[PDB]
């Protein structure tokens, strides 16, 4: 059994060329669960930004798009490094238990605006 | 640049024998507990099926008598008894890093 | 349910181009990233690139950089591959597969394959 992510804060909010870290917390992180970090797309639909660990194979990766492990266990920053005024939009992160017929939780959605 | 090296090159077996399939990798393609490592099987002139994704997990709808083990650089696939539909060439693939590379094939022959 | 239905054979001439076709049904288009792989005579299985369908990025094999465009229409759930400039080496069996987008679990599905052959 286990329990979906949280996504940290509700609200952010910053200046054009700061950067923008969420967090997000899940405590299973293993060999049997990773992680992923959305942001909604135009056709409503989440579109990963990023995971982990580190999908290097995805097309059109932006490293840009940064998530850390905490050392803490349970909290991973997710950072929009140099972020843009087009990055304003509806985040969210995941966690997939891998084991056959993979499974997704989704956390609650947090907004960024980026102001400035 | 990860090169798979496949042993052996070819099992001759007869059906109800175990095979054991055997994959290299040039350099170590695990970190943080996971194995990037999938194994397909294809028949000459079909297209490939994917039989185990990350090294140990079965995928969806193939039978359990194929299984994967492994870690690092070596890696094992087992069909535990060999039914007459699964003679074909079986392959490796790493997705450690860029390029992907597969492995050469070992092909599972009837003696 | 699942399905990749590419186009047909291709007989070409060096110096020629091919685009070859993979029409997906029976799933979220824009839940897989999709992929070309390519097995020629007396060769093994070689990946050349792949492409995600929401927002177009794409990977490469540095071999195909400059010779291969990957398409993907969502209006008709078609991924499209076209290598330009065809020499003896791409006579091959080409394939497109899927990926989960999420992370990587295998090529859980491919497509059954397009012969291009190049001769003069």
């Amino acid at each position: 059994s286990w329990n979906p992510p949280t996504f940290s804060p509700a609200l952010l909010v910053v200046t054009e060329g700061d950067n923008a870290t969420f967090t997000c917390s899940f405590s299973n992180t293993s060999e049997s669960f990773v992680l992923n970090w959305y942001r909604m797309s135009p056709s409503n639909q989440t579109d990963k930004l990023a995971a982990f660990p580190e999908d290097r194979s995805q097309p059109g990766q932006d490293s840009r798009f940064r998530v850390t492990q905490l050392p803490n266990g349970r909290d991973f920053h997710m950072s929009v490094v140099r972020a843009r005024r087009n990055d304003s939009g509806t985040y969210l992160c995941g966690a997939i238990s891998l084991a056959p017929k993979a499974q997704i939780k989704e956390s609650l959605r947090a907004e960024l605006r980026v102001t400035e | 640049e990860i090169v798979l090296t496949q042993s052996p090159a070819t099992l001759s077996l007869s059906p109800g024998e175990r095979a054991t399939l055997s994959c290299r990798a040039s350099k170590g393609v695990s970190t943080s507990g996971y194995s990037y490592l999938h194994w397909y099987q294809q028949k000459p002139g079909q297209a490939p099926r994917l039989l185990i994704y990350l090294a140990s997990y079965l995928e969806s709808g193939v039978p359990a008598r194929f299984s994967g083990s492994g870690s690092g650089t070596d890696f094992t696939l087992t069909i535990s008894s060999l039914e007459p539909e699964d003679f074909a060439v079986y392959y490796c693939q790493h997705s450690r890093d860029l390029p992907l590379t597969f492995g050469g094939g070992t092909k599972v022959e009837i003696k | 349910q699942v399905q990749l239905v590419q186009s047909g054979v291709e007989v070409k001439k060096p110096g020629a181009s091919v685009k070859v076709s993979c029409k997906a049904s029976g799933y979220t288009f824009t839940n897989y990233y999709m992929y070309w792989v390519r097995q020629a005579p007396g060769q093994g299985l070689e990946w050349m690139g792949g492409i995600n369908p929401s927002n177009g990025g794409t990977n490469f094999n540095e071999k195909f950089k400059n010779r291969v465009t990957l398409t993907t229409d969502s209006s008709t759930t078609t991924a499209y591959m076209e290598l330009k400039s065809l020499q003896f080496d791409d006579t091959a069996v080409y394939y497109c597969a899927r990926r989960d987008y999420r992370f990587d679990m295998g090529f859980d599905y491919w497509g059954q394959g397009t012969t291009v052959t190049v001769s003069s």
